[PDB]
This record gives structure tokens, C-alpha cells and sequence, in this order.
RNA sequence: GGGCGUCCGUGAUUUUUUACUGUGACUAAAGAAGCGUGACUAAAGCAGUCAUGACUGAAUUAGAAAGCAUGGGAUAACAAAGGAGCAGUUUUAAAGGUCUAUUGGAGAUUAUGGAGCUG
RNA sequence: GAUCUGGUUGAUUCUGCCAGUAGUCAUAUGCUUGUUUCAAGGACUUAGCCAUGCAUGCCUCAGAAUCACUGCAGCAGGAAUCUGCGCAUGGCUCAUUACAUCAGACGUAAUCUGCCGCAAAAAUCUUGCGGUCCGCAAAAUUGGAUAACUUGGCGAAACGCCAAGCUAAUACAUGAACCAACCGGGUGUCUCCAGAGACGCCCAGCGAAUGAAUGACAAAACCAAUGCCUGCAGUAACACCCAGCAGUGUUGACUCAAUUCAUUCCGUGCGAAAGCCGGCCCGGCGUCUUUUGACGAACAACUGCCCUAUCAGCUGGUGAUGGCCGUGUAGUGGACUGCCAUGGCGUUGACGGGAGCGGGGGAUUAGGGUUCGAUUCCGGAGAGGGAGCCUGAGAAAUAGCUACCACUUCUACGGAGGGCAGCAGGCGCGCAAAUUGCCCAAUGUCAAAACAAAACGAUGAGGCAGCGAAAAGAAAUAGAGUUUUCAAUGGGGGAUAUUUAAACCCAUCCAAUAUCGAGUAACAAUUGGAGGACAAGUCUGGUGCCAGCACCCGCGGUAAUUCCAGCUCCAAAAGCGUAUAUUA
């Protein structure tokens, strides 16, 4: 009962529950990008909408305020930290232009597919999530991962992995039993 | 028990209060002493932070102060006078603060002999009488039943709440306030 | 009568986590307030990692290792506040109760010499029984024959060795404080006009070094020099400069950056 | 040894507030906002990070009205007035008359005088 | 994202509601559910009733051990009981409650305040020996009683009891001269001078009572007493002992802090515990008094607060508003007795009635708002209802007492007990809420108390686990390629183990010489829909205004885009319907 650890929700349901325009989008998004269901767009659109919301209030403090300089070189910093905006936006204008597509191309399960680890994205969320894919020589096995700048040279094949330097999986080693009752 | 709250007084709208919580502790009163003349008997009461608050029953004695000459005197009650809440409480001669009695006035004259050297001879070496009683001079009304036996006094401590009966001589307007009073 | 405090109700500047426990060691009464000291078991556990419990955090205090201004405190709940000296001759280390500058207590290293000394700050005068004017303290110390020139918002030095008050630094214009309580707590600045308002808290106005105007009330301040260079004190690292949000801000990327 | 001007506390002299507004002073955490940080991500949390110990971090901000200080004087407000119901300043010497400081101290008497009283 | 859409007509513009729609850390229910993380959880109805167990006790080197208890060869462990603190906190619950509580802000100069911190401390004709009141002495070698225990027991019992015999103290009581001060008042003989000294006696401590005094201030002339000069130069004060040993408290303000003297405190105050250890004289403690900081308590009230007029007057004999003496209090005070006055509150909503703890805060929100707050933190209140107390520094205490009322358990009928709105549970009540679980390892509290050593303080506070689709995070149910193969790794089984107080979980692992396993991957996704809003069938079978559907519009009358079904699609998905509140 006397229990302070925090929660909070992470994505929020649509007005309008059967638009024809918005269902069809999504169900591109859950096909170019691979995910499971509608949620986990609806994660994405509310953390690109808080930082639409966040940086559109800066907009309205002037320049040389407080929470703008600091604050707002904040937005800027995670920004060009996690892949959303490339080195040459740095207005602050241009958080108030990101898509949803923007922040889905920063997924572990897009960039194992653009590195090229993987033939599908589907061929992508399975080795993630079957604990393949190492970004610092730590197995990640979230799908939802957003991969940072720097992260992006480190991606590869897990250290245990059997496609990496690790002993052979199961089909091969339940195979290397059968040979060996004989 | 009895209680000092406004829980149970009206409110100046003179709306009812309701009343929400039971009786404190921390609010109580106690019974009066109701002190009297007679042999000193008194009962002491176990008061807060475990302070003792000695109930006078039954007072016939006291220090009594005689202002204009700063002393004081150990003397014997002898009646109650005047009271000014009530002539119901000078017939049962309750004692209670700023009531008025009359006291020995035996101790009074000796030092008034002692002090002053004037009765109502013998150290012939010492005349510091002489240094003092010539700037001094004593009030009339004062002298004039300080022979007559008893003196009217006034009580200036509180017995109910301290266990003593101490007091201060009638001088002055007081005097002649509470002498119109009575006769 | 209280015996308990909860780990919400602790002050914030102990940093206790919320997450550990419902309690918080409630400090006895003693030299310094609840809501205005570090107790003993705070600082043997939780700033120095001398003890990983309070199990063995009175394993040290109960057998007489920690010693508070000369003398050494048995209590886990003792209120330990500012300006006292916690000495221990077993490690060798001994530390003075400093605000740091973002108002939190901080644990200032000392020499031997350095730790003879305390400033303390009068609180109220009067007369004892006989006719000796003794002096109150915010630590609770009752000097019985202080300085002749000791007025209320004064500042007497110690030495808790020799129990001797040494000196004494009056409260005037011309002095240096350090900020004891508010939104400029830990703070240092010398004084530029006291405002006093008879019947109500007197304002004191203050001037950083870098020539930072603010006030407090003069119940908050703490002179603790002459000036800012002759204090009489050591202060923390930051020595009462409130740096910019922005730009220490910065300076903890680059720092952070830098080291990679 | 005079001038100048401050500080502190005390007396004598004829009186202007309130709303508003700008700055401050005080105002528990948990919660909200968010600064750092790859607890595998995240919901979290305040931690940790790095090659016989090192730099340590836990920044900051909004939080009703009333209370405190101070300056700005537009707009408004409270109050009073109702205009016959009304509010001569200095130099100079003269008359009468009123209840503290020095003379070594302290006590008790004692005229002169300062400044004020009115014709 | 400061957004709307169906339904009144033959059509059309409106008004306006109903209906859709998305939230709720908001509850309940239905159908489903493989993994993990984080969590609420008998508040609502009945502050209803409770079987059983448990929830508050404390011993060190340092109060009292002759267990007829234990080892050991008197030293150590010590059951038990006196003693000292604690049980007023914590925990639960939200019934009461509107000039109350509560919040921010002040006040206590109107007061109490154990533990804790720094301090203070010069009162007291006591012992020993000899003589009958005195003498000589000095590390003061003080006195009586109770427990445990023994004996005899009473009683059906009772967290019930009696009598006798023993014996402790840091329990109770008594009591310290001289070493050992300064300072002051009142006062009788004796050397001096024309008032001064010596000696003698009574009294002079901290606290308390009453009275008095301090607790500041903001030019000469003459007589008496007196001061230095050899008439007045110059000057703290004071007849020697001390030629500066307070002429000076604090506040915004005090009748306060403190000091001087007058009187006297009769138990209702004051030991150097007549105390305990330790080191090889000194050091740790432990205790009276006094005093103040601290942690608090209690009171006072500046601003604020849901609906109600089908509630317009409220109060005042028996206190209502004020005043005077008192009383009572810890203190202020109509709090209260006596007496006097005639007030006080109200259409700026009194008074009465209904709803119910107050904030911090939650939900939703462009802005303004509209709602919820039994619930973790703070405060207030209560312990079955209602009183009244004792003890203590603090209680009007309830795992304290006394009584009544309502229920209630044991009895050998004489009697004796109960109080779960503590934690588990139980029965009821309801739409509605878990284990009669493990542990002090952590967080703390208490306290005679560090840990260790024969030698583990108590804790249903609080953790931990079991139940647990309240609500939240993360996430499987497949990938890759030429009918046909190749790789994967979880769910799950398990460990040299790891976690943990102990397990669990998660995490790590299928050889490190040497570890099980997918194929219909049968290890199998569901819940609501397909006329419109509102995404998705002019498919097939059945029924024939029937059965039913349909939030609303409407479907169904033998060719049903709507029912009952099969197929196929749509939507969200380990979830998804429905109902009632509530915000948009
Ligand atoms: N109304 C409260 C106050 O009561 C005082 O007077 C009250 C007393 O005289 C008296 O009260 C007595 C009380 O003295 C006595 N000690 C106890 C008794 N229970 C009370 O009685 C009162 O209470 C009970 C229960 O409510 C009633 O049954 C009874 O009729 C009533 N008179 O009755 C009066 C109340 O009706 C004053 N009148 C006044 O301060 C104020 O009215
Ligand atoms: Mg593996
Ligand atoms: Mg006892
Ligand atoms: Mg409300
Ligand atoms: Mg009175
Ligand atoms: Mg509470
Ligand atoms: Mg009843
Ligand atoms: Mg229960
Ligand atoms: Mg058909
Ligand atoms: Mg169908």
C-alpha cells in the first residue's frame, strides 16, 4: 500500500475509431515497418506528439528566455542523438515537421533490416527478439529499441549468438544428438 | 469533568455548536476551595507537568505587608470584612483574593516601636531613630486602629490556587473606600 | 509525541530514497531542529559509506567511534547541523556540516588546526541566576560570559577544544554571512543594507562576490567574516557562487564528452 | 579648536488611505513539468561512470487566495465638505504677570537671567 | 488536434434534445489469456457481528542473584522477580463534523514541556569514642521494610487470592561538621572623636508566595553636615581589608530576565544516589534540584469553503454581547459564581435542514473551466454506543480502569469474563474486494541495549511470498529459400549453480573434459461486427411482423444488405464486449 513506484501510459487511442483515411495508413505503417499491432504506432504518435507540443510552446517564449535556451537545446540534443534530425537542423522548427515514419526508421527492427543483418523486416524482429542482434556487445532483444547515432557502427551479430562466435542452435545440436546415440 | 471549552456556549450568531470530539484532558477545570477561617488544613493537587497547587481550606494566618514601610508581618486572621462579589461569602468568611480582613496589628506596633522608637528609651547608644522619622510621617487612619487592635487588611494572594493567605494593609483612599462602606 | 518519521516527511536534503523502507531515523531533540539537521546515522551511512545498514551503522556509534564536536555521540539519532564537527580518530578523517551552494549539506574536510574551531551564532541573551549574562546559540550551547560587545545577531568562535570563546564577529554592514535557510540557502555574500521593520522579520539585502543582488530575511544569514576574503571559515567547493542553469548545464556535457 | 556630513536610540513640530501594477522575502515530500543517465528498451529509479581509487551526480521550474516589504500614480474606491456653515509675516525696544543648568558634591532656602504668556 | 456525426420534412432552412464517439490510478460483470516487469486490493452496503492464533516490551563492562539452577576449580553463565524507562508512538478506520476541522500565514509577552543538547550548583552542627550535656577526634563503616523463595494453602475456575517465615537496592527513608569564599540586613557591650573602629548576637543558598526599591537618561548667593587644597585648583563611586570585584539584561513592546530587603515555605521542592563499573590517582557512566535551547503539547483566530428561503429572524429567565471583583486553569478568557449594564448576529443569507473528514493531490482540459479526493504524506476525530477517571512529562488512553445501555462467552450455579474501524481469517451484507502464509535480512521504533564470545532483545510496524485481466510497461503464436528442404529460440524441462533471511522470480546456461527439446511448430487467439453513423458481403441455407435484432434510425408480413446459422471479410487484439457513475 505503501508503494511509490511511479507509472504512467505510453500511448493513447484514437478520436474516431473508424476513419477510412487513418486505417489505411496504418496499415501501411504496420507493413513497411513490420509491427505487431495498431498500440505500438500509437506509441510513436505520442512521443513525437509530445515533442511537437513541448517545442511549440518554446516557440511562443522568445529567444535569450531561460526555458528556451536551455530546454530547448535539449529537444534539439535527443534529436540528433537518437537519428530524428540530421546535423543541419538545429532551428528547432524542424521537430514541429517529424512524422511518424520518421521516428519508425529508428527502431532496432528498421535498422537490422537497413544494415542489412537481415533479408526482411520480418526476418529482422525474429532475430532480434531470438537474441541475435548485439548493439555494444549487449544482446537486445526489444524490437521497439530506438538506436542512437552512435550506435548505428556497432550493430552486429551477438557474441553467443550461433550466427556469431557462438555454439550452434537447435536444430543443428538436437540433429548432433540423434548422430550420436548411434 | 468540568470543562473551560466554548463547545458548549453559543456562538455570538447564537447558532448551536455540534460538538465532534470527546472531553479533553487538557481542558479541565477543577472544584473550588472555598477557603475559609480556621486551623490550616490543606490538600495539595497534582497539577500539569506533575506541578503541585496547593488547595487552602481552613486559613487563619499570613504575611501582611505594610507598603509605605516595605516590611512584613507572620499575624493572625481575625475576621473577614468586606467582600465585594458577594456579603454572602463575608457570612460564611470565605478567604479569596482582594477580600477585606482584619488582622492582629500586635506585630505592627512592636515594630513600629522597634523601628522609629514611637510606642502606643532604652538603647540611648543607637539614636539612628533620630536619622530617620524626621522626612516621615504616618497616616492617621492607619494609627488610629493599628491601637485599636485590629487593622483592615486586604488579601493579595490567591488560597485556593497557593495554600497562603497573604495580604497588604488598607492605606491611603483604599482605606477611606471600604471604611465609608461599612459604617 | 511523535517517535516516527516517515521517509516523505524526512527532509529532502538527506536524500534518502523513497523506495527503501517506510521510516527515517527521526532525529532526537538536541543542538539542532528536525526539519534542520543531518543525524548521525545518515552520515555514517548514507553520505560516507562506512556502514551498509543501520546494523552496522551502530556497530561505529554504540562503541564510541564517531566523535561530534569533541565528544563522542552514541546516537544514530543525534541532530548533527550546520557549522558542527564530526572528527573520527580511527580513520583519520574529520569533516565540518557546510551548505553547499544548491543548499544541501556538505561534508568540508578539515586539518587539525581548522578543527578546533566552530562558529556559532547567537540566537538570544540574558541574565542567569546571580548576574551572569549567558548567551544562546543556534547549536544549544549556553556560553555563560561571552564577549562584552556579544549582541544577538552576532557571530562567536569557539574553539570546542578549550571550551574559550576566542573571538567575535558582530553583525554590521561591512560583514560577509552565508544563507542558512530559504531559496538562497548555502549561499555567501557580504551585507548591503538591513532592513528592520520592527514587529515583523527583519530584510536583510546582500551582494554576491560576482555582484549578484539578493535578500533574505536576517533571522536566514550567518556572518561567518570580515569580508570575503577573510573568512573565518572554510566553505565548500563553489564557495557560495551560484553558477547559471544554462550554464552548468553545458559544462557537464562538455565535462562528460571530454572524458570520452 | 570650528565647518561638513553620516550611524544609532529619545523628545517637540499639522493630516491620507484602498483596489490596481512592477519587483522582491517567505512558502514539506510524494505528484506535475524536465536536466543528465542505453537499469537490454520502456513503465521506472536516483543512480552510477571510468582504469588496494578516481570524478562524482541527485541541476532547475510552476504550484490557489490571504499574510510581509518596497516604488509606479492612469483608472476607479473609501472618507469629508455643501463653501458666511469662513483658518499677516517679520525687525525693535517696553509694561504687567507665570509653575531645568551652573556656584567641588549632596541637602535646604534664594534673588538675577534664558525661552515662552498676554494687553 | 480550439474537429463533430446520425434521428422531426414530400424535400428545405432552423431551434432543440435524444443517439453515436473518446477518456477515468472508476467500479462491477460476461467471454477469453502463452511469457515477463510493475502494482491497487471489505472504502462505498453494515463505524455491522466476531470463533482461534498473533499484534509491546527492554540487561550492558557499568541498579538488585544464596534458584535448595548450571558448568569450572571462588570465578563465569544465569531462570525468576524487585527497580529504571516504554506502552500517549506506530497501525487501522472515516462515523462524527460548516465563526468546527483544514490550508497558507501569524500569535502565545496567556502557557505546560519527560527523553535529548549545552550549562548551573559554597543552604542543611552529621558521624566516631569517652564520660552526663561536655570533651577529644574525622576518607561519615546510616536505618527500617518488601518481592522472588520457602511453608501452609483457599478456589470448579479467573492475565484470581490469603497468612506466616527469609533477604537486596540506583526501591523507600534518613543524613553529612571543618576543610570552603565573597556579599548584605537588623542589632548590643568596647577602645576612640567633639561620629569612626573592634568584638558579640539574630538573619542572610537555588526555587516558590506576598510587599516595597531598581529594570535608566535623551549664571550665582547664603546656613548646616561633608570633599580634597595650604579660600577652592581637579574631580567615577566607597571611611581601611578589593584605591574600577557591574554606575550598563533583553525586546518592536513587558508588571518580564536579574538583583537588593521585608516576611515565611512545614511537605506539596533541592544527596556529593550513603550508586555502579573500568584502567594502572585517573577515566567511563548513573542520578536529585535549578535553568534554558530542542522535539512537542494546549489555546487564540487573518483570509478561504457544497446545496438549501416549500428555512427570515437568531441569541438573552438556566450566559446571550460587554463591564467589575473574584474563581478555576498549565495558562488567556462568560470558562465559571456574585453584581451591574442592554447588548450581539442577520437579505454582503444569520438561524435551521440535507449532503461528508480537511488539504497536498487525481481525471479531463486551447483558454476560461467541470468534476473526484474512504485511500499511502500532513492534520483532525474515534475504538461497540455514552460517560467518568487513575497513573504519568504527555491520555479524558481503550491489546488501561469504573459504571450503565445493547449484544456476549465459561461455570462444579457460588461465580468469572468479553470488545479485530491491528494482521490473517469467520458469518452476514451486498454489484462489489485476497493467505487463520514465511521472516526481522532491510526500513524503523522501543530500551538497561554495538557485534562477537556457553551467549541470536521484541515487533501481523514493516518486508517477503500466495491469491490478484483494478490500472500500467515490454512482448511470442514464426522466419529464409529452391510441391520441397535449410536454419532459428523461446513456452516448457532442468543445474557446478545464482538469487533470497530461506525459498520463489527474474538472469545466466544446455558443456567448461562432459548437459533436454517445435512442426498439423496439435505448443491450435479471442472478443465484438459486415444497411447508416462506423471499418467491412447486392454470398448461401432457415424462419415468415413469428422467433428475435436494433444505444438511435430502423430490420422481420415467403426472394431479410439487419434475425438464427455456414462461408468470407472488418476492427481492436492477450485481450474484447456490456451496465452505472463521471470529464470532454
Ligand atoms: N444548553 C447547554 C447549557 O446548559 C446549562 O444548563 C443545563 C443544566 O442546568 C442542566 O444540565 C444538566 C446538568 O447540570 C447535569 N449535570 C447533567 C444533566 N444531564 C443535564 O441535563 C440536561 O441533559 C440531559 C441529556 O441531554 C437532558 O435529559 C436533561 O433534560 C437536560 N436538562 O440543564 C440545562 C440544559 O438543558 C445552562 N442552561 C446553559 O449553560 C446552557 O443551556
Ligand atoms: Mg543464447
Ligand atoms: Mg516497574
Ligand atoms: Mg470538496
Ligand atoms: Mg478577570
Ligand atoms: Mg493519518
Ligand atoms: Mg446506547
Ligand atoms: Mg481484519
Ligand atoms: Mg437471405
Ligand atoms: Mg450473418
Amino acid at each position: 500500500m505503501r508503494n511509490y513506484n511511479n507509472f504512467n501510459r505510453v500511448w493513447k487511442a484514437p478520436r474516431r475509431p473508424f476513419e477510412k483515411e487513418r486505417l489505411d495508413r496504418e496499415m501501411k505503417l504496420c507493413g513497411q515497418y513490420g509491427l505487431r499491432c495498431k498500440r505500438e504506432i500509437w506509441r510513436v504518435n505520442m512521443t513525437l506528439s509530445k515533442m511537437r507540443r513541448t517545442a511549440r510552446l518554446l516557440l511562443t517564449l522568445p529567444e535569450n528566455h531561460p526555458r528556451r535556451l536551455l530546454e530547448g537545446s535539449a529537444i534539439m540534443r535527443r534529436c540528433h542523438e537518437y537519428g530524428f534530425l540530421d546535423e543541419e537542423k538545429d532551428k528547432l522548427d524542424y521537430v514541429l515537421s517529424l512524422t511518424v515514419p520518421d521516428i519508425l526508421e529508428r527502431r532496432l527492427q528498421t535498422i537490422v533490416f537497413k544494415a542489412g543483418l537481415a533479408k526482411s523486416v520480418h526476418h529482422a524482429r525474429v532475430l532480434i527478439q531470438q537474441r541475435h542482434i548485439a548493439v555494444a556487445k549487449q544482446i537486445v532483444t526489444i524490437p521497439s529499441f530506438i538506436v542512437r547515432v552512435s550506435s548505428e557502427r556497432h550493430i552486429a551479430f551477438a557474441d553467443a549468438s550461433p550466427f556469431g562466435n557462438g555454439r550452434p542452435g537447435r536444430v543443428k545440436r538436437v540433429r548432433a544428438k540423434a548422430a550420436k546415440r548411434h | 469533568g468540568i470543562v473551560r471549552s466554548r463547545l458548549h456556549k453559543r456562538k455570538i450568531t447564537g447558532g448551536k455548536t455540534k460538538i465532534h470530539r470527546k472531553r479533553m484532558k487538557a481542558e479541565l477545570g477543577r472544584l473550588p476551595a472555598n477557603t475559609r477561617l480556621g486551623a490550616r488544613r490543606v490538600s495539595p493537587v497534582r497539577a500539569r507537568g506533575g506541578n503541585f497547587k496547593i488547595r487552602a481550606l481552613r486559613l487563619d494566618t499570613g504575611n501582611f505587608a505594610w507598603a509605605s514601610e516595605a516590611i512584613a508581618h507572620r499575624v493572625r486572621l481575625l475576621d473577614v470584612v468586606y467582600n465585594a462579589t458577594s456579603n454572602e461569602l463575608v457570612r460564611t468568611k470565605t478567604l479569596v483574593k482582594n477580600c477585606i480582613v482584619a488582622v492582629d496589628a500586635a506585630p505592627f506596633k512592636r515594630w513600629y516601636a522597634k523601628h522609629y522608637g514611637i510606642d502606643l528609651a532604652s538603647p540611648k547608644l543607637q539614636r539612628e531613630w533620630i536619622r530617620r522619622r524626621r522626612n516621615h510621617r504616618v497616616e492617621k487612619a492607619i494609627a488610629d486602629q493599628l491601637r485599636e487592635g485590629r487593622v483592615l487588611a486586604r488579601i493579595t494572594s490567591r488560597p485556593g490556587q497557593s495554600g497562603r493567605a497573604d495580604g497588604i494593609l488598607l492605606e491611603g483612599a483604599e482605606l477611606q473606600f471600604y471604611l465609608k462602606r461599612l459604617e | 509525541a511523535k517517535k516516527h518519521l516517515k521517509r516523505l516527511y524526512a527532509p529532502k536534503d538527506w536524500m534518502l530514497s523513497k523506495l527503501t523502507g517506510v521510516f527515517a531515523p527521526r532525529p532526537r531533540p538536541g543542538p539542532h531542529k528536525l526539519r534542520e539537521c543531518l543525524p548521525l546515522l545518515v552520515i555514517i551511512r548514507n553520505r560516507l559509506k562506512y556502514a551498509l545498514n543501520a546494523r552496522e551503522g551502530e556497530m561505529i556509534l554504540r562503541q564510541g567511534l564517531v566523535h561530534v564536536d569533541n565528544h563522542p555521540r552514541r546516537d544514530g539519532k543525534y541532530p548533527a547541523g550546520f557549522m558542527d564537527v564530526v572528527e573520527i580518530p580511527k580513520t583519520g578523517d574529520r569533516f565540518r556540516l557546510m551548505y553547499d551552494v544548491k543548499g544541501r549539506f556538505a561534508l568540508v574536510s578539515l586539518s587539525e588546526a581548522e578543527a578546533q574551531i566552530k562558529l556559532m551564532k547567537v540566537v538570544n541573551l540574558y541574565t542567569a541566576t546571580g548576574r551572569v549574562p549567558v548567551a544562546v546559540t543556534h547549536d544549544g550551547h549556553r556560553i555563560r560570559y561571552p564577549d562584552p560587545h556579544t549582541s544577538i545577531g552576532d557571530t562567536i568562535v569557539y574553539n570546542v577544544k578549550e571550551k574559550k570563546c576566542v573571538d567575535l564577529i558582530k553583525n554590521r554592514q561591512g560583514k560577509a554571512v552565508i544563507v542558512t535557510g530559504g531559496a538562497n540557502r548555502g549561499r555567501i555574500g557580504e551585507i548591503v543594507k538591513v532592513e528592520c521593520h520592527p514587529g515583523a522579520f527583519n530584510i536583510a539585502h546582500l551582494k554576491d562576490a560576482s555582484g549578484a543582488e539578493f535578500a533574505t530575511r536576517a533571522a536566514n544569514i550567518f556572518v561567518i567574516g570580515k569580508d570575503l576574503n577573510h573568512l573565518q571559515v572554510t566553505v565548500p567547493k563553489q564557495q557560495g557562487l551560484r553558477m547559471n542553469v544554462i550554464q552548468e548545464r553545458e559544462e557537464r556535457l562538455i565535462a562528460a564528452e571530454a572524458r570520452k
